[PDB]
């Protein structure tokens, strides 16, 4: 007896990592309302969800 | 006989004077008293990001 088959597959997956499971950017813009100016502004901030 | 009395940075004409910095408390401006800062941390709450 002779037997022929042929067939094909797919698949499709996805991971995800419950570290760092994204990556967030933020626009800011500073402001003075002060008197005199301030050269080379390097301020800290935070970020705060609850 | 000693020019900084109280052990701080500061002599002691600086502290009597008040000419040291001007955020420092006024107790601390006599002689025997050392203008020394005691700074503390303190914890609010813990985030555990399982990986």
């Amino acid at each position: 007896a002779v037997q022929d088959s042929n067939g094909e597959s797919w698949n499709t997956g996805l991971s995800i990592n419950k570290g760092e499971s994204a990556y967030i950017n933020a626009n800011v813009r500073y402001y003075n309302t002060g008197t005199a100016p301030m050269y080379k502004v390097t301020p800290t901030t935070n970020l705060v969800l609850d | 006989l000693e020019s900084n009395t109280a052990g701080d940075p500061y002599t002691d004409y600086e502290k009597a004077s008040g000419s040291f910095d001007k955020a420092i408390k006024t107790e601390a401006r006599d002689p025997l008293v050392a203008a020394y800062p005691i700074v503390g941390v303190g914890m609010e709450k813990l985030i555990i990001s399982t990986n």
